[PDB]
DNA sequence: AAGTACTTGAGCTT
DNA sequence: AAGCTCAAGTACTTAAGCCTGGTCA
RNA sequence: GACCAGG
């Protein structure tokens, strides 16, 4: 429902949150690009470089 | 499109709420202020930033210079005249014989004497909120009027 | 205001000294000479302008002696140098010698016109200027940041005007060669 | 402080980009509040274009006080300004 | 709160200079059309 | 704003400063002692944090103290006493360095008295603003010798003030220099320059818990404790050295420790109903915590008085003391005791001073995505019908525009060019929405008449009679209504356009020219439209900021407006010498360019 | 005593818009208000006012609103009562509950039976049941003696 | 807030000058009291 | 991350 | 001895505006 | 108020 991976150990994953995204079926291309895509994590996102 | 002629307000400071679902108002400041105050439109600034959003009439004690210390008089007499506000901090207790004019009473029943320098100044509600929280931090600003 | 000639939003056409002398018939009506020459002082500061232009010192810049609000005689040095060296450099439009002039022109007349516009073009007092400089930095700070060895642009400006830090990244110096070397 | 006398006034006689604004504004508000129209109207309705019709004729009250940064002021009528 | 605590301890009274301060209490700003006063 | 309300006061300044122990009880209106918030009948508990006297709890409950409804009740403070009193959290560090400067046995300064009196003369002479005169007084080179040096500084200041008599910026530049030098001097010294003793050192925590070990044996040859001890020792420090501290701050009552903090009224701390949950708030909760810890202090102090028995007594009592110190630290500094504290909701820079004071949401100001139109003007701006019919502004009613306001109210608030709702001069606003055209006609007929049902109806202050009825009407073709788009980088980003009202569409319209100023591509970005209500504001706006009067961007001189893409290349196609027009096309084109009647003048 | 005093006060009047021609009539519109009504500063009820003049300081416009402001100095004659002042009135109404008098024809005096000692007795005439002479212990009839004197309590007291 | 004296004849003269200065109920009652005080 | 000013301890000179 | 400028080292707040949606405990 | 979105 939310995505807070709350576990006693992080299992070697940097950010503990955000693992899940709603699949907005708004238009078919968005459905696919939900299934295909990846994302490298907010930890690097916050850094400005 | 969202238009806000008149609508709901904020519990704390009586500024319009942050909506488009609650008819919320649009934000105007912290750069919009620089724009006008470059245009040289002090009246437009004082109008939008003060007049349209949060306007009030509040009383202050000129003697003590406090805004929390104003209390409107209760049970002066029968219908008579209107409730003429007074200042608690600059008023002394009712012990002793004094003339009927300057005295007034409290909702709990207390009478006092003093604290008559109460004028009617315009002041944005947010400053009232700041006075509240500030004096909660135990420090209060004493504003003068002349 | 750095002698100001105005706040920049109107001081532009001063340097267009050809433009006014070109037509000159509409500008005089714009400045409304009949109402302005009445209340304001003209002769004294215009007289002292020459005395300040005296190459020796002990004479202030005319702007300090006589503020440019009421004395219709004060302009910065370079402005008067510009009008003079224009009258002498490009004398083609201005006529001349003097009698042939006094039909439609006069060098002193047109110079008084430029004097008048300078007076007409001061900073209107009350202009909030600090915020004007604030916009003057903010806008170009937005404009260009992708370059086309010292860092150039907003990282640079960040050091000079924001942090004013000691030990900047590359503080360099440039020395001119001399004939003996 | 002081209230500068008429004999010596340092301020600039030009009806500034600002005094024009505030003068015409407060005058239009005045005339909006059922005030004396000191000039024959042309049938004009707007409570401000009347103010401009007046200031063009230089028949307006409301002298303005220019505060020098010291604390003194000079009091200029609107007819007196340029 | 740091500037607040120091200016509160010392209790240093402005008149009030900037237009941000003139504004927080709602009065017309110093600059601009507010620089002068108009009288009848 | 209203145009009638006169308020006379012209605030000249505000003055900050501490708040003492007598006035906190002067402004007290009740005492909060019982932690329980609400009872079974759900009514406001008497004396509780929601007491009716503090602030009128809604559902139409009149406040007890002032006995008038919530719409006009301004709220009243409350006090919550504490005989612990814990030291004020915000001043903890400055209090800490002052304690370091204390000499407990000496009760004078670790610094030499002559040096602190030099410091005293510095400020004494700074008070009247004499800078070099302050650096002069050090021009002396020499306890008895020390007392002579002090008297030399005294005579220097005496002649200086004598010559002087017969805030501003540079004052603070020196008065902060003296503060930094004050610290540099005071904290460096360990042993008493007066007493020659070594008063014990002190150790603190970021949690605002302070003390250190007693003296060493060698220095005797030569932790945590109560706040009343610290308070009394600081009282001695102050009253024995009243001069330099008075200059620094004569009053020293409660600067560092708070004997009664105030609960602000219920008006400021609401029980917001989001859905069903009813949480009181963070501040009510934490005040509850400090109140419970206070009553626990009372009970544990009673247990102490009634009597390792002394050891258990002092241990548990110190535990209660440190807990109350910790929770009051939490209230005033949520940075300590790991909910927001007051300091964090202020300094958060997400909250006040930035999100409620400088820039605040505003009424009478709409917003839309914006399409272009070349046909209107460079002055004018389009206004869709919804903004026209819904954006209202007041109009006084005079002798010569009664006709227009009559027509306006005849139309009503549902059909342009109607007005919205009629204000009476007393201060009320009666609508035209629920009424019928018959009722609106009737109300509009008596629109120019003194209707106040006496010469002085409200009370014996009779100017209410003079002001006319203000009719709230919709914008129309001549009004000047601002525009802006965020980010507003440079001043031509906000301007004032004359309104022109269009039929039908649901998005404003502007001209190409202004575009390059607002820096929009009109791909579907949106611009705030505002409408200044009063006449002073719209007047100064229409004159100073009318679009054409912002023709030169002020970074440089070059023009920022202009005609653009189609117009410019078609200009290169019209100016070109290869183009010839006959009579018909020339007349038609010239006329299309001019468009006289709507612009006028000819 | 000599309860009447003159007080030349300074007040700050709002010059309404339509009266921007002359302030004097604009002074009148509110100086006619306070008369016969209470002004709390001077601790008295306004009786009358003359000597209306504005100190020439180029009266100021409230700096967002069209009506101006000005100092006006005016001398009121407020009746300033103190504890122990003595007042006389002509008796109009009398009843065995209180005594009713008018001082200066304007100010009312209604003094209950408690402030009257039991020494004074009410006789009821056969013509009017409510109205009747409030005799003293001596036997003096007070109706012809319309001028009656007593002291201020705040309301009067005839008990010594 | 400045206070000065008012004697008996001063009251009569001040009421006279007042009825002469500004020109209904108040003036009626003032005429009544002036008639009662005089005579 | 960037960087700031802040504060404490260890080595050298009278 | 110990006074006193010198050194790295420990605590410590900011990082554009808006606006609109959604889900959430 | 917090995490994903979006101009
Ligand atoms: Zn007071
Ligand atoms: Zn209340
Ligand atoms: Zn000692």
């Amino acid at each position: 429902s939310t995505g807070n991976l709350v576990s006693n150990t992080g299992l070697d994953l940097q950010q503990a949150t955000g693992y899940t995204v709603v699949a907005e079926k708004l238009n078919f291309y968005r459905f696919l690009s939900h299934f295909r895509m990846v994302h490298r994590g907010a930890f690097f996102a916050e850094l400005k470089t | 499109f969202q238009v806000r002629t008149t609508g709901p307000i904020h519990n704390l400071t009586r500024q319009p709420v942050k909506g488009r679902k609650r008819a919320g108002g649009i934000r105007f400041g912290e750069m919009e202020r620089d724009a006008v105050i470059g245009h040289g439109t002090s009246f437009l600034m004082q109008d939008r930033l003060m007049n349209c959003s949060d306007y009030a009439q509040s009383w202050v004690c000129r003697d003590c210079g406090s805004i929390i210390s104003i209390m409107s008089t209760i049970s002066m007499n029968g219908v008579g005249s209107a409730s003429e506000v007074r200042c608690r901090s600059c008023a002394k207790p009712a012990l002793g014989l004094e003339d009927t004019s300057d005295i007034w009473q409290d909702g709990s029943g207390k009478k006092f004497v003093g604290g008559t320098n109460t004028t009617l100044i315009a002041l944005p509600s947010v400053f009232n909120y700041l006075t509240a929280e500030l004096t909660a931090m135990n420090i209060k600003m004493m504003l003068e009027v002349k | 205001y750095g002698e100001d000639s105005l706040d920049v939003t109107k001081q532009k056409h001063l340097t267009q000294f050809e433009f006014s002398a070109k037509n000159y018939k509409s500008l005089i009506q714009k400045y409304k000479v009949k109402s302005v020459l009445s209340a304001v002082d003209s002769e004294t500061a215009s007289s002292y302008a020459k005395k300040a232009l005296k190459k020796p010192y002990k004479y202030d810049p005319v702007l300090d002696k006589y503020p440019p609000s009421r004395y219709l005689g004060s302009v910065s040095e370079k402005f008067q140098r510009a009008v003079d060296e224009y009258t002498q450099k490009n004398p083609d439009k201005l006529i001349a010698e003097s009698k042939l002039d006094d039909s439609l022109l006069n060098e002193s007349k047109f110079k008084a016109l430029m004097q008048l516009r300078y007076q007409q073009s001061l900073v209107d007092p009350g202009e909030s200027v600090g915020v004007l400089a604030s916009q003057s930095i903010g806008e170009p700070s937005t404009q260009m940041t992708l370059n086309t060895n010292v860092t150039l642009g907003i990282p640079r400006l960040r050091e000079i005007i924001m942090t004013a830090s000691a030990n900047i990244q590359t503080p360099t110096m440039t020395l001119r060669l001399n004939d003996g070397v | 402080g002081k209230a500068v006398a008429k004999e010596d006034r340092t301020t600039t006689p030009y009806m500034t980009k600002y005094e024009r604004a505030r003068i015409l504004g407060t005058r239009a508000l005045q005339i909006s509040m059922n005030a004396p129209v000191l000039v024959d109207l042309e049938g004009e309705t707007d409570p401000l274009q009347i103010a401009m019709k007046e200031l063009a004729q230089k028949k307006i009250p409301l002298l303005v006080r220019r505060y020098l940064p010291d604390g003194s002021y000079e009091d200029w009528s609107v007819a007196e300004l340029i | 709160c740091h500037f607040l605590t120091e200016a509160a301890l010392r209790g240093d009274v402005d008149d009030l200079s900037n237009p941000s301060s003139r504004l927080v209490v709602g009065r017309v700003g110093n600059f601009g059309t507010g620089s002068f006063d108009i009288f009848t | 704003m209203n145009i009638a309300q006169p308020v006379s006061s012209e605030i000249k300044s505000v003055k900050f400063g501490i708040y003492d122990v007598d006035d906190v009880e002067k402004i007290s209106v009740k005492q909060i002692v019982n932690p329980v918030l609400l009872d079974n009948l759900n009514h406001p508990t008497n004396g509780g944090l929601y007491d009716l006297a503090l602030g009128p709890y809604l559902k139409n409950s009149v406040c007890a103290t002032c006995h008038l409804d919530e719409r006009y009740c301004p709220g009243h403070f409350g006090h919550i006493v504490l005989p612990i009193p814990a030291y004020h959290p915000l001043f903890f560090s400055q209090m800490y360095n002052l304690l370091r400067s204390t000499c407990l046995y000496c009760h004078h300064f670790k610094l030499s008295k002559v040096k602190v009196h030099l410091f005293f003369c510095r400020l004494k002479l700074l008070d009247y603003g004499l800078l070099n005169e302050s650096e002069m007084v050090e021009n002396v080179s020499l306890a008895k010798d020390a007392a002579t040096l002090m008297r030399i500084r005294d005579e220097f200041v005496a002649k200086s003030i004598a010559d002087s008599r017969q805030l501003t910026t540079l004052l603070l530049h020196e008065r902060k220099k003296v503060v930094r030098a004050f610290y540099h001097a005071i904290s460096s010294r360990k042993q008493c320059d007066n007493c020659q003793s070594f008063s014990p050192n002190f150790r603190k925590e970021g949690f605002a818990k302070i003390f250190e070990i007693p003296l060493s044996g060698k220095n005797l040859q030569f932790k945590y404790m109560t706040s009343t001890e610290v308070r009394n020792h600081l009282r001695r420090l102050f009253v024995k050295e009243n001069v330099v501290l008075s200059r620094l701050y004569p009053a020293s009552a409660d600067m560092f420790f708070l004997q009664n903090i105030a609960v602000p009224p219920t008006r400021f701390r609401p029980a917001s109903k989001m859905g069903d949950e009813v949480h009181e708030n963070i501040q009510n909760e934490l005040l509850t915590r400090i109140l419970q810890s206070s009553i626990q202090i009372a009970s544990l102090s009673k247990d102490s008085t009634v009597e390792e028995r002394r050891s258990r007594a002092f241990e548990l009592l110190i535990n209660a003391f440190v807990q109350l110190q910790h929770d009051v630290n939490s209230l005033i500094d949520s940075n300590r005791n790991p909910p927001p504290g007051i300091k964090q909701i202020l300094e958060k820079k997400e909250g006040l001073f930035r999100k409620h004071m400088m820039g605040k949401r505003v009424n009478y100001a709409a917003r839309s995505v914006i399409s272009p139109d070349p046909n209107i003007e460079t002055n004018e701006i389009g206004v869709p019908p919804v903004f026209a019919t819904k954006l209202t502004y007041p109009e006084p009613v005079t002798l010569y525009n009664f006709n227009e306001m009559r027509n306006a109210v005849i139309n009503g608030p549902h059909k342009w060019p109607g007005a919205s709702h009629i204000q009476n001069e007393d201060g009320t606003l009666i609508s035209l929405m629920p009424l019928t055209i018959e009722q609106r006609t009737a109300l509009a007929n008596q629109l120019l008449t003194p209707q106040s049902n006496l010469i002085s109806s409200p009370y014996s202050y009779s100017r209410l009679i003079n002001t006319n009825k203000k009719v709230y009407r919709h914008v129309r073709n001549g009004d000047m209504l601002i525009l802006n788009r965020q980010p507003t980088l440079h001043k031509p980003s906000m301007m004032a356009h004359k309104a022109r009202i269009l039929p039908g569409e649901k998005t404003i319209r502007m001209h190409y020219a202004n575009c390059n100023s607002y820096n929009a591509d009109f791909d579907g970005d949106e611009m705030n439209m505002h409408f200044p209500q009063s006449t002073n504001a719209r007047s100064e706006a229409q004159f100073i900021a009318n679009t054409d009067s912002q023709y030169l961007v002020p970074t440089s001189g070059d023009p920022l407006r202009g005609l653009i893409q189609d117009h410019v290349v078609m200009g290169v196609w019209l100016t070109c010498k290869d183009t010839f027009y006959t009579r018909d096309e020339y007349q038609q084109l010239l006329f299309q360019a001019l468009k006289p009647d709507e612009t006028g003048m000819y | 005593d000599l309860s009447l005093y003159k007080q030349t006060v300074d007040l700050y009047l709002s010059i309404a818009p339509g009266h921007s021609r002359d302030p004097l009539n604009a002074i009148q519109e509110h100086m006619d208000s306070m008369i016969l009504s209470k002004l709390p500063r001077i601790n008295g009820i306004v009786l009358a006012y003359d000597n209306i003049r504005f100190l020439e300081k180029s009266a100021k416009v409230m700096y967002d609103s069209p009506f101006s402001f000005i100092w006006v100095r005016v001398d009121v004659l407020v009746f300033s009562p103190k504890k122990g002042d003595c007042l006389e009135g002509k008796i109009n109404l009398v009843s065995p509950s209180h005594i009713g008098l008018l001082i200066l024809g304007i100010f009312n005096a209604s003094i209950p039976r408690k402030s009257i000692p039991k020494d004074w007795i009410f006789i009821e005439p056969d013509t009017t049941e409510e109205q009747g002479r409030w005799k003293t212990n001596d036997g003096n009839i007070l109706e012809p003696g319309k001028d009656l004197e007593f002291v201020v309590d705040g309301q009067g007291t005839l008990a010594n | 807030r400045k206070s000065e004296k008012l004697d008996k004849d001063a009251s009569s003269k001040f009421l006279n000058r007042y009825i002469q200065t500004i020109e209904e109920s108040v003036l009626s009652q003032l005429n009544r009291v002036l008639m009662y005080l005089k005579g």
